[PDB]
């Protein structure tokens, strides 16, 4: 949820400045001692700011913050790709051992280089095949921006049945990863001349192909 | 160096049970530090749970106070949290953290605080003071004063890693781990891309390493997909030049670990 109000999304461009606000009440943000935190999804937060304006140990002066009455502001100057993250403000609420957080803001940094996907396509393992199943695994990495579409082929037919593809997940380098699984029986796998994973990204397709005759 | 914190506890708890987590601190310069707990539920913001300070005094999120108990054992540098009667709404990543908690005396504009009075003395006893009568204030009565208001400061200094806790009735399924090689798509490649398929498990998470942590550069472990089977699968890959290779897969909920040998020959 989040008690303190933040924009859900903000965008800035590489090398420029962006600001995130944090609104509360006279009894929290209004009292001062606002803090700020940076988090990458799936990872632990990092404290940026405490006491409204003080940078935490080791935080560079690119990050600054301010407060006016019931609204605190975090400003990030000289935006870099590594600043893409979620940002949360916080305050004590009626006690030094009770805290409320902001609703969180996801920062996007525009102007980054486009990067096509790297594609790796793995055939089924012998161990899996020994159980009469064959899972083809298509691993997709280092693409920017974070949108792909995946098409599976077998001997020139498009296969949609028993395909499951993940969302794109931002990696640390701000590029994205995704994976696609085609879940077959061993007979279905062995029936075909070849299978392909075709990954389209910003209108360009990167295809890898495996052949049961080469792979089993 | 620097304090580091590590959460431990179950990755899966059944509804109506007690969730019990432990926070172990290491590497502090200090004898003890105040430790708090924060959770983040899928798609919610961060939510405070509570803390215990170096005097053993606790404070809690008032919304959760009746369900929480935080205790410590400084001889083990540990702090524990218990949350009673959990429901799926308590599924979250749980963090422990060092916290700064301080009560400040706030004064109106134009009023000083502290025992630094300026030719002036005996201002220390007053919370908020001015020596403004026109000359020196030798005694507390020579100063204008008001009573201060109290402002509470809270922030987190250092965060733990975070422990994923699922609250669910669902059964566990340990993964089946299969070795992968890209070899057969390009047998003359200078490098070989190896992998492991961590197939068909519940709940999250799993952890993957390679060669017991000796292989880290070039490793890419992917987020899991939730499949029609109703189970998760994820994969991990590593590229090596054309030596044993082993993916180390742990699934805490099932107390299972598999170190799967992958053939790098191509």
């Amino acid at each position: 949820q989040g008690v303190l109000t933040q924009p859900s999304s903000v965008s800035g461009s590489l090398g420029q400045r962006v600001s995130i606000t944090c609104s509360g009440s006279s009894s929290n943000v209004g009292r001062g001692y606002v803090s700020w935190y940076q988090m990458t999804p799936g990872s632990a937060p990092r404290t940026l700011i405490y006491g409204d304006t003080n940078r935490a140990s080791g935080v560079p002066d690119r990050f600054s913050a301010s407060r006016s009455g019931n609204t605190a502001t975090l400003t990030i100057s000289s935006l870099q790709a590594e600043d893409e993250a979620d940002y949360f403000c916080a305050s004590a609420e009626g006690s030094s051992s009770n805290a409320v957080f902001g609703s969180g803001t996801t920062l996007t940094v525009l102007g980054q280089p486009k990067s096509p996907p790297s594609v790796t396509l793995f055939p089924p393992s012998t161990e899996e095949l020994n159980g009469n199943k064959a899972t083809l695994v298509c691993l997709i990495s280092d693409f920017y921006p974070g949108s792909v579409t995946v098409v599976w082929k077998a001997d020139g037919s498009t296969i949609t049945r028993n395909v499951e593809t993940t969302r794109a997940s931002k990696q640390s380098n701000s590029k994205y990863a995704a994976s696609s699984y085609l879940s077959l029986t061993s007979s279905d796998w062995k029936s075909k001349g070849s299978y392909s994973c075709e990954v389209t990204h910003e209108g360009s397709t990167v295809t890898k192909t495996v052949k049961p005759s080469e792979c089993s | 160096a620097q304090v580091q914190l590590r959460e431990s506890g179950p990755s899966l708890v059944k509804p109506s049970q007690t969730l019990s987590l432990t926070c172990t601190a290491s590497g502090s310069s200090l004898s003890d530090e105040a430790v708090g707990w924060v959770r983040q539920a899928p798609g919610k913001s961060l939510e405070w749970l509570g803390s215990i300070d170096t005097g053993g005094n606790t404070g809690y999120n008032p919304n959760l106070k009746t369900r929480l108990s935080i205790t410590k054992d400084n001889s083990k540098s540990q702090v524990s949290l218990s949350m009673s009667s959990v429901t799926p709404e308590d599924s979250a990543t749980y963090f422990c953290a060092t916290v700064h908690q301080e009560t400040h005396q706030t004064c109106p504009d134009g009023y000083n605080s502290g025992d630094d009075c300026g030719g002036n003395w005996d201002c220390g006893t007053l919370d908020c003071w001015r020596c403004d009568w026109g000359g020196f204030c030798r005694a507390s009565t020579d100063y204008r004063s008001v009573t201060a208001t109290y402002t509470y400061e809270w922030y987190i200094d250092t965060w733990g890693q975070g422990l994923l806790v699922t609250v669910s009735s669902a059964s566990t399924t340990a993964p089946k781990v299969y070795p992968l090689s890209s070899c057969c798509g390009d047998k003359s490649s200078s490098t070989v891309t190896l992998g492991c398929l961590v197939s068909s498990y519940m709940p999250e998470p799993v952890t993957v390493t390679w060669n017991s942590g000796a292989l880290k550069s070039g490793v890419h472990t992917f987020p899991a997909v939730l499949q029609s089977s109703g189970l998760y699968s994820l994969s991990s890959m590593v590229t090596v030049p054309g030596q044993t290779f082993t993916c180390n897969v742990a699934h805490p909920a099932s107390s299972t670990k598999v170190d799967k040998a992958v053939d790098p020959r191509c």
